[PDB]
């Protein structure tokens, strides 16, 4: 039930503000905390915020990169972080809970610092039981997503993480395995969509 | 900071298996300590809190216990949907710390890739490049060797490799080798092959194709 802001590639020294907010209720009445995810997968508590008491609680470790801040108003929470490094790419979540209800994550923002500029995939067929698929070329920065007919082919379905090229540019391909009856049957469309370069593009993987 | 110190780091076990994971505070932190489960491509999910007490909807094969600075994550029958990585938190004294985790892999029967070979969309030779892409599908363990091959020299130096996590449901991986060479270096040579070594194979097995039919 929540929602985060878009991923993000944000230019060393420069700043970034990062937004959650929930679909059916408030947030801010209940309890919000934010959590980074870095080397790897390793957690780290940000701070967070109370709604019956004035004051966010920070972790020294970020006590002047980030500021926390809520806008009862809108149900919209915040965290800025300035001066961007290297070291503050990461996958940053914003979690609500109260008492000992329910302790609930959002999605997760992905963040690069980096001079770099953005770069759409190039997205190519990989063409054929049998296996097809589609090949995400050239891409900057993480992530992308890819998904098989709109999200009605879930079975066999494998998508590989990404792998960084000597070029600096991202790749990865998304497979699929079907009977090779249906091959002359059902029509196979990839969807690729890179949030950070407004690219979206549908793949028609047909037999060659 | 309070430390907590998880472990193991990582361990491999059987379907209907009982496996516990253990943290070390720094300080007596009380029962103050959360166990969280998180599965590939999702954020962390909580299980626990106060040590020994289940969040709604989650399986009693799981729980938690011990307090002070010893603590205790216990999973009864390990299920391959199971597969992930647990984290314990401390929260008795801000700042909050996670412990630096446990992976969890599942331990299955050995398992044969399947090889499929793929040539270079007619697309994006047309741009420069091609790539040519080699899948070993469904297999168990994750160790695997693939050889790329052109016209009977073998290849190193333009080719990547990717594996996903553990699959939920079947306990397999799948891999991807991917060759990378220029449009002109494609179209000096005429046979592409991949050959996969893998223990569930008796020999390796190769798959490939001859450029332009
Ligand atoms: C979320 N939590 C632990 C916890 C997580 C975050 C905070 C926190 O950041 N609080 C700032 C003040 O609101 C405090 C406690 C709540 C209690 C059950 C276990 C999970």
């Amino acid at each position: 039930q929540l929602l985060e802001s878009g991923p993000e590639l944000v230019e060393p020294g420069a700043s970034v503000k990062v937004s959650c907010k929930a679909s059916a209720y408030s947030i801010t009445d209940f309890n919000i905390y934010w959590v980074k995810q870095s080397h790897g997968k390793n957690l780290e508590w940000i701070g967070g915020i109370d709604p019956h008491n004035g004051g966010p609680v920070y972790n020294q470790k970020f006590n002047g990169k980030a500021t926390l801040t809520v806008d009862k108003s809108s149900s919209t929470a915040f965290m800025h972080l300035n001066s961007l490094t290297s070291e503050d790419s990461a996958v940053y979540y914003c979690a609500i809970f109260y008492g000992n209800f329910f302790d609930y994550w959002g999605p997760g923002t992905t963040v690069t610092v980096s001079s770099a500029s953005t770069k759409g995939p190039s997205v190519f067929p990989l063409a054929p039981t049998a296996a097809l698929g589609c090949l995400v070329k050239d891409y900057f920065p993480e992530p992308v997503t890819v998904s098989w007919n709109s999200g009605a082919l879930t079975s066999g379905v494998h998508t590989f993480p990404a792998v960084l090229q000597s070029s600096g540019l991202y790749s990865l391909s998304s497979v699929v395995t079907v009977p090779s009856s249906s091959l002359g049957t059902q029509t196979y469309i990839c969807n690729v969509n890179h949030k950070p370069s407004n690219t979206k593009v549908d793949k028609k993987v047909e037999p060659k | 900071e309070l430390v907590m110190t998880q472990s193991p780091k990582f361990m491999s076990t059987s379907v209907g298996d009982r496996v516990s994971v253990t943290c070390k505070a720094s300080q007596n932190v009380g029962t103050h300590v959360a166990w969280y489960q998180q599965k590939p491509g999702q954020s962390p999910k909580t299980l626990i809190y106060s040590a020994s007490y289940r969040y709604s909807g989650v399986p009693d094969r799981f729980t938690g216990s011990g307090s002070g600075t010893d603590f205790t994550l216990t999973i009864r029958d390990v299920q391959s949907e199971d597969a992930a990585e647990y984290f314990c938190q401390q929260y008795n004294l801000f700042p909050v710390t996670f412990g630096g985790g446990t992976k969890l892999e599942i331990k299955r029967t050995v398992a044969a890739p399947s090889v499929f070979i793929f040539p270079p969309s007619d697309e994006q030779l047309k741009s420069g490049t091609a790539s040519v892409v080699c899948l070993l599908n469904n297999f168990y363990p994750r160790e695997a060797a693939v050889a790329w091959k052109v016209d009977n020299a073998l290849q190193s130096g333009n080719s990547q490799e990717s594996v996903t996590e553990q699959d939920s449901a079947d306990s397999t991986y799948s891999l991807s080798s991917t060759l990378t060479l220029s449009k002109a270096d494609y179209e000096k040579h005429k046979v592409y092959a991949c050959e996969v070594t893998h223990q569930g194979l008796s020999s390796p097995v190769t798959k490939s194709f001859n450029r332009g039919e």
